[PDB]
C-alpha cells in the first residue's frame, strides 16, 4: 500500500486522496470472504434503514446544504433524496440548499 | 382460501425475524444441502454486519442487536427462533446442542425469497 | 399518599387485562379483527346459526384475549342463550377430551336452568344422543388444535365437524392453533365438513400502530385520582416527542420484538416500583429502569456466565475450544483438554501461576457442564413428548459406563466467538488466537 | 400494591421485581412467574425472605425433585392445595377430596374446580401462590410438560374466589429460551462475583464458627476477637480456592467444614493476636484441596492383554508378539485376547482359572461390552473391550514388572 500510493501522486507529498484509491485496489481481490472462500435493499436493510436516518436530521432543522448533511451524518445519498422526493417529503429548491415538506 | 397467508406472513415481521430468513437462505446458495445448522446460521449473521462497519449508517442497527443501546450490556452472541418453528415454516431437530443442530425449511423455497425482496 | 396509589393500581389493571367489559382496551390494528370475531358469535347466539372458524395466528398475537372479550360482552345481556365449553390440545390428549366435553356440559346445563357417567363408551354415547322458544348455543372454545389433527386419525376432529352440518343444534367451534398450514393437517373426511374459515390475525406492519396500542394501555379514562390529568400530559408529551426515550425503546422493540405482550413485562415493573408521583414521571422520561430490564434479560445467557468465571474455569475453556477446533469433528475428551491447560502454564511462566494436579481440574470439569457449556457428543437431550422420555430412561447409554476423562464432549461456543467477548487485559486473550 | 419489600445483601434489584408481581391482589398478579437461576445465585433465600415479612400472602411450597416421575407430581398439587386451604379457614365445612385419583392433565383440572366451588363464601379474592421450586430438576422432563402448566388458568373460572399462581424455579438456559415465545416475566438471577460470594458466607457461618465446640475448647486448654479469627479463615478459604470451587456457594460451604478443626488446634497462645504467624503453621490447609477424606496374578495380566487388544489394530498382530488411547477404545474377541494372554504371560494352557478371573473382571466394571442387562457370554456376537483408563492400567503394569509404554510407542 505504500508503493502504490506513492506511484498514485507520482505531487510531492502524499495526500489522503491518494491513501484511499491504494486500499480499494487491495480491497478489490481481498474480500467476499472469511472462514469459507468461494438484494441489498431487502435483505440487507441500508434503504430502509437510511430513510429515517437522514430524514431525521433534516427534521431537527426545523424544530439545509448539501456539505452540510454529509458533515452532520457519497452514492447513497443522493439516492436516498431522490426516494423521498417521489413520495413528496422532500424539496429540491435547486442543487445549493434543501427544503422539507411543508 | 386459494389464496397462501404465507408470503404475506413474512413481510410484516421485524427486522430479527427476517435477518433469519434471508440468513438461512443464502447458506443454501453456497453449499447446496439443504440443511444447515444453527452454528452457521449465527457465523453468517454477524458477517453481514461486518461488512460495513466503518460507515456510520451500519454502526447504528449494532448497538441494538448486541447491545440494545447501552454501555453495561455486554456484546451478545431465542424470540424469533421459536416464533418461526410453532408457524409451520422454520423446522428443528432434537438435539441438545445449540450450534450443531440442523434447520430445515418446511415452506418452499420460492415462495420463500419473494418476501426478502418486498421489504 | 392516597392520590398515587389510586393511580398506581389503575396503571397495572391496564397491562394485565383485568378491566371490566365496559371499559376494554382495543387497539386499533386489531379493530378489524374483533369485528369479524364478534359477527360469528352473535350470528350463532342470537340468531342461532352454526359456524365453524379455526383461528390462525402466532404466539401472544391476541387470540384467547379476544375470544375472552366476545364471551364477556354476550354474557351482560344473553347470559342464559349460550355456554361455555373450553378445550386445550396440550392439556387433553386423546381419551381425556371425550371425558372433557361431558364434565363441562353437567356443569354448564345446571347453572343455566349423569352425562359423564359410567364407562368411556357409554360417555361418548351419550354426546352424540345430545348433540346431533328456542335452542342453546354450544360455543366450543378449542385451543391448539395442530395437536389433535393427528395424521393417524382424527376422531374427534370428524365428529365435531358433524355437529354443524347435519346437526341442527347451533354449535359453534373456535379453534385457535399457531400452524399458518392448518388446512393440510386435516383428514381427506375431516376438511371436507369444515366451513374453509381461517381468519388469519393481523401483525404489526407501521411503526405507528405500536405508538397507539402502547398509548391506549397507560391512558386512564376515567376520573379517579387526581393525578390522572397531570400523567396524561406527561404521557402524550413522550409520546409525540420522537427524540423522548420512551419512543426510542418502542423503535428498538418494534424491529426486534414486534410484540405487545413482550413489552408489556418491563412497563409493569416500571410503575410498580415508583414510590410516588415525582418517581414515575421521573422514570418514565428518562427510561432508567427500562436499561436495567434488557441487562438481567441477557445476564444468564453465554455471555454473562463467562463473567462469573475464574482465571482456571476460562483457561480450561480457552484450552478446551482449541482442541475441537483444530479437530475434524470438533470431538474431545477430559484427556485432551488437559493436554492443552498443561501446555499453557509451562509456557507463560517460562517468559507464578499455580499449576493444579488432574485431580482438581475433575471439579471444575463437572462444574462446566451443569453450567450449559460442554455438551455431549450425538446426544438428544430433552425430548418432544412424555412418549420418548421414558425409552429413554430405561436405556443405558454408552457415556455413563465410560468414566469421565474419556467422555466425548462438544463445545457451546466456537474460539472464535470467545475473542470478541473477552476484553485485552485478561492474560488469556493471547491463547484464544491459534 | 401494598407490600413490604426486604432487604436482602446484593439482591437489590431481585428484591423490587418480585413485589411488581407478587401481590395480594389477583388483578395485578400475573398468572405465571419463573425465576431463572443457576446454582448458588440466591432463589430459595431472597424468596423465604419476602414471604416471611408479609404474612398476608399465603404461598404454597412444593419441590418437583422429591417425585421422580410427573404422576405423583399432579397429585402433591391437589393434596398441598386443600391442606392449605383447610387450615386457612377452618370455619369453611369443605369436602375432603382423595389426592391419589389424579393421574390425567385432565384430571387436574376437575379435581381444582370441585374444590374452589366450596369456598365462594369469602369477600375479597385471595390468591393462592404455589411456588414450585426446581421445575427444571424433575426427572422424566419433556418439552410439552411446561405447556401444560402454563394453560391451566385458562381452563379454570375466571368467577373463582380463589385463583392458582404458578411460580417456577429454572436453573439452565435452554430450557427457558424453548418458552420465549409466550411472553412470561422472567426474573433472572445472575452469579455472584468474587466480592459478594464471600460476603454472603461472612454473614451466614460467622454465627456458627465462633460458637462451635472445638473453638470454646481450644482458648481454656492452651466476642469481638473470635468475630476477627472466625472472618480471617472465611477470606483465606475463598482466596485458596476460588479457582477450584469457583462461585459456588456448596462447594465452598463443604471446604470451610473440612478444614475448620485442623484450624482451631493450630491457633495457641501467640496466634491469636498474630495473623500472619497462624498462616505459616497451617500451610498445608491452603495449598491443596485435600482430596476429599490386592489384584490377583491372572487378573493383573488379563487386563494388560485386553487393553491392547482394544487400542490396537489386530492385523499387525503377526510382527511383535511371533494415540489411539485418547479416544474410545475398540471391541474385540474371546479367542484374540487369550492370544496376546497367553503370549506375555511368563513361563499356560486355557483352563478354567483363567475364564474364572475374566469372568471376575466383567463384575467389577472393569471391561466393557455390548449389553448391559441380560448379558449372554455364550453368544458369538457379544464382544468385549476394556473399560479402564490409561492411568489405571499403568499402575497395573507396573507392579507385574511389564513393560506396556513400549507396545504403543
Ligand atoms: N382473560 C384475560 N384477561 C387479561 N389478559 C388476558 C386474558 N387472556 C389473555 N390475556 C392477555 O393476552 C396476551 C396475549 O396472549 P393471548 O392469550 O391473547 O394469546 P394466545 O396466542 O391465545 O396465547 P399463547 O400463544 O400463549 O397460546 C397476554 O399477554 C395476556 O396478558
Ligand atoms: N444475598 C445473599 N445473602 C446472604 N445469604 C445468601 C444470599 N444468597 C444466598 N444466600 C445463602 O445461600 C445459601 C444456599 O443458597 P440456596 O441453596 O438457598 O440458593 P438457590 O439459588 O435458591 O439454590 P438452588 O439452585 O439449589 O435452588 C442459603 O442458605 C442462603 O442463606
Ligand atoms: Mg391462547
Ligand atoms: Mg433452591
Amino acid at each position: 500500500m505504500i508503493r502504490l500510493a506513492e506511484a498514485h501522486a507520482k505531487k510531492n507529498v502524499v495526500e489522503l486522496e491518494d491513501v484511499q484509491e491504494a486500499v480499494r485496489l487491495i480491497r478489490s481481490a481481498i474480500k467476499d470472504y472469511a472462514t469459507d472462500p468461494k438484494v441489498q435493499t431487502g435483505k440487507s436493510v441500508i434503504q430502509r434503514k437510511l430513510q429515517e436516518d437522514l430524514s431525521r436530521e433534516i427534521m431537527n432543522v426545523l424544530k439545509m446544504s448539501f456539505n452540510e448533511l454529509i458533515k452532520q451524518i457519497s452514492s447513497d445519498i443522493q439516492e436516498a433524496l431522490s426516494r423521498l422526493q417521489q413520495e413528496d417529503k422532500v424539496i429540491v429548491l435547486g442543487e445549493g440548499v434543501r427544503r422539507s415538506v411543508r | 382460501t386459494l389464496n397462501s397467508h404465507v408470503i404475506t406472513f413474512m413481510t410484516r415481521l421485524s427486522f430479527t425475524a427476517k435477518l433469519f430468513i434471508y440468513a438461512l437462505l443464502n447458506l443454501m446458495k453456497k453449499n447446496g444441502s439443504q440443511e444447515q445448522e444453527l452454528g452457521d446460521i449465527v457465523d453468517e449473521i454477524k458477517l453481514l454486519i461486518e461488512v460495513n462497519g466503518s460507515n456510520k449508517f451500519v454502526m447504528e442497527i449494532a448497538k441494538t442487536l448486541f447491545q440494545q443501546g447501552s454501555d453495561n450490556i455486554s456484546e451478545q452472541l431465542d424470540f424469533v427462533l421459536n416464533q418461526l418453528l410453532d408457524a409451520g415454516i422454520l423446522f428443528k431437530q432434537t438435539m441438545k446442542n445449540d450450534r450443531i443442530c440442523c434447520v430445515k425449511l418446511n415452506i418452499s423455497v420460492e415462495e420463500a425469497k419473494r418476501a426478502m425482496n418486498e421489504d | 399518599d392516597p392520590g398515587f396509589g389510586s393511580l398506581q393500581r389503575r396503571l397495572l389493571q391496564q397491562l394485565y387485562g383485568t378491566l371490566p367489559t365496559d371499559e376494554k382496551i382495543i387497539f386499533t390494528y386489531l379493530q378489524d379483527c374483533q369485528q369479524e370475531i364478534d359477527r360469528i358469535i352473535k350470528q350463532s347466539i342470537i340468531q342461532k346459526e352454526s359456524h365453524s372458524v379455526i383461528l390462525v395466528g402466532p404466539r401472544q398475537s391476541y387470540k384467547t384475549y379476544l375470544l375472552d372479550y366476545e364471551l364477556s360482552l354476550l354474557q351482560q345481556s344473553y347470559k342464559e342463550q349460550f355456554i361455555t365449553i373450553r378445550l386445550n390440545g396440550f392439556i387433553h390428549s386423546e381419551q381425556t377430551a371425550i371425558n372433557g366435553i361431558a364434565t363441562q356440559l353437567e356443569q354448564q346445563l345446571q347453572k343455566i336452568h349423569t352425562i359423564s357417567s359410567g364407562s368411556l363408551t357409554e360417555v361418548f354415547e351419550k354426546i352424540l344422543l345430545l348433540l346431533d322458544i328456542t335452542k342453546i348455543t354450544v360455543v366450543f372454545i378449542f385451543d391448539e388444535i395442530d395437536t389433535f389433527a393427528g395424521p393417524v386419525r382424527q376422531t374427534l376432529l370428524y365428529n365435531l365437524f358433524d355437529m354443524v352440518e347435519h346437526s341442527r343444534v347451533p354449535v359453534c367451534i373456535f379453534g385457535c392453533t399457531t400452524k399458518l398450514n392448518i388446512l393440510e393437517y386435516l383428514e381427506k373426511r375431516v376438511k371436507s365438513r369444515f366451513s374453509q374459515r381461517v381468519i388469519y390475525m393481523p401483525q404489526i406492519q407501521n411503526l405507528d400502530d405500536m405508538v397507539d396500542a402502547v398509548r391506549n394501555l397507560l391512558t386512564v379514562r376515567s376520573e379517579i385520582s387526581p393525578w390522572v390529568s397531570q400523567w396524561n400530559e406527561t404521557l402524550e408529551k413522550e409520546l409525540s416527542d420522537p427524540r423522548s426515550n420512551l419512543n426510542r425503546h418502542i423503535r428498538m422493540n418494534f424491529e426486534t420484538f414486534r410484540s405487545l405482550p413482550t413489552l408489556k413485562n418491563s412497563i409493569i415493573p416500571l410503575v410498580a416500583t415508583s414510590k410516588n408521583f415525582g418517581s414515575l414521571c421521573t422514570a418514565i422520561k428518562s427510561c432508567s429502569f427500562l436499561d436495567i430490564y434488557n441487562k438481567n434479560q441477557l445476564s444468564n445467557n453465554l455471555t454473562g456466565r463467562l463473567q462469573s468465571l475464574s482465571d482456571l474455569e476460562l483457561a480450561i475453556l480457552i484450552s478446551a475450544a482449541r482442541v475441537a477446533l483444530r479437530a475434524k469433528d470438533g470431538s474431545f475428551n477430559f484427556n485432551l483438554a488437559y493436554a492443552e491447560y498443561e501446555k499453557m502454564i509451562k509456557a507463560i511462566n517460562s517468559r507464578t501461576i499455580k499449576l493444579w494436579l488432574k485431580k482438581d481440574v475433575k471439579n471444575v470439569w463437572e462444574n462446566l457442564v451443569q453450567l450449559d457449556f460442554f455438551t455431549e457428543k450425538s446426544a438428544v437431550g430433552l425430548r418432544d413428548n412424555a412418549t420418548a422420555a421414558f425409552y429413554a430412561s430405561n436405556y443405558q447409554f454408552q457415556g455413563t459406563m465410560i468414566p469421565f476423562d474419556l467422555r466425548s464432549y462438544q463445545m457451546q461456543i466456537i474460539l472464535q466467538e470467545l475473542r470478541r467477548i473477552i476484553p485485552k487485559s485478561n492474560m488469556y486473550y493471547s491463547w484464544t488466537q491459534l | 400494591m401494598n407490600v413490604t419489600t426486604p432487604e436482602v445483601a446484593f439482591r437489590e434489584y431481585q428484591t423490587n421485581c418480585l413485589a411488581s408481581y407478587i401481590s395480594a391482589d389477583p388483578d395485578i398478579t400475573p398468572s405465571n412467574l419463573i425465576l431463572q437461576g443457576y446454582s448458588g445465585t440466591g432463589k430459595t433465600y431472597t424468596l423465604k425472605k419476602y414471604f416471611n415479612a408479609n404474612p398476608n400472602l399465603h404461598a404454597v411450597w412444593l419441590e418437583p425433585v422429591e417425585l421422580v416421575s410427573w404422576k405423583p407430581l399432579l397429585q402433591a398439587i391437589a393434596r398441598t392445595v386443600q391442606y392449605k386451604l383447610k387450615t386457612l379457614y377452618p370455619n369453611i365445612p369443605t369436602t375432603d377430596y382423595d389426592p391419589l385419583q389424579v393421574e390425567e392433565p385432565f384430571l387436574l383440572v376437575k379435581t381444582l374446580h370441585n374444590i374452589f366451588v366450596q369456598y365462594e363464601s369469602l369477600q375479597e379474592k385471595t390468591c393462592l401462590f404455589l411456588i414450585l421450586d426446581g421445575f427444571d430438576s424433575l426427572q422424566d422432563l419433556d418439552a410439552a410438560l411446561f405447556n401444560k402448566y402454563i394453560k391451566l388458568n385458562e381452563l379454570l373460572p375466571k368467577d373463582s374466589k380463589i385463583n392458582i399462581k404458578f411460580i417456577y424455579t429454572m436453573l439452565e438456559t435452554s430450557f427457558l429460551q424453548r418458552y420465549s415465545t409466550h411472553c412470561i416475566p422472567t426474573v433472572m438471577f445472575p452469579r455472584y462475583n468474587v466480592d459478594e460470594v464471600s460476603t454472603i458466607l461472612v454473614m451466614s457461618r460467622c454465627g456458627e464458627l465462633m460458637e462451635d465446640s472445638c473453638l470454646r475448647k481450644r482458648i481454656i486448654e492452651e466476642d469481638d476477637q473470635f468475630q476477627n479469627v472466625a472472618a480471617n479463615f472465611i477470606h483465606l478459604i475463598v482466596q485458596a480456592f476460588h479457582s477450584y470451587t469457583g462461585n459456588d456457594i456448596f462447594a465452598l460451604n463443604d471446604l470451610i467444614d473440612f478444614k475448620w478443626p485442623k484450624y482451631v488446634s493450630r491457633i495457641t497462645k501467640e496466634n491469636i493476636f498474630e495473623p500472619l504467624a497462624l498462616y505459616k503453621s497451617a500451610i498445608k490447609l491452603f495449598l491443596s484441596t485435600d482430596d476429599n477424606l490386592d489384584l490377583s496374578i491372572i487378573s493383573k495380566y488379563l487386563l494388560i492383554a485386553s487393553y491392547i487388544c482394544s487400542y490396537l489394530e489386530p492385523r499387525y498382530d503377526a510382527s511383535i508378539f511371533s494415540n489411539p488411547r485418547y479416544l474410545q477404545p475398540s471391541l474385540f474377541a474371546i479367542e484374540r485376547l487369550l492370544a496376546i494372554f497367553q503370549a506375555i504371560f511368563p513361563i499356560m494352557k486355557a483352563n478354567i482359572e483363567v475364564f474364572q478371573n475374566l469372568s471376575e473382571l466383567h463384575t467389577l466394571k472393569l471391561i466393557a461390552t455390548t449389553m448391559n442387562k441380560n448379558i449372554d457370554y455364550l453368544s458369538p456376537k457379544v464382544r468385549w473391550k476394556v473399560n479402564v483408563p490409561w492411568e489405571i492400567i499403568k499402575e497395573i503394569s507396573e507392579s507385574v514388572h511389564f513393560n506396556i509404554s513400549d507396545y504403543f510407542s
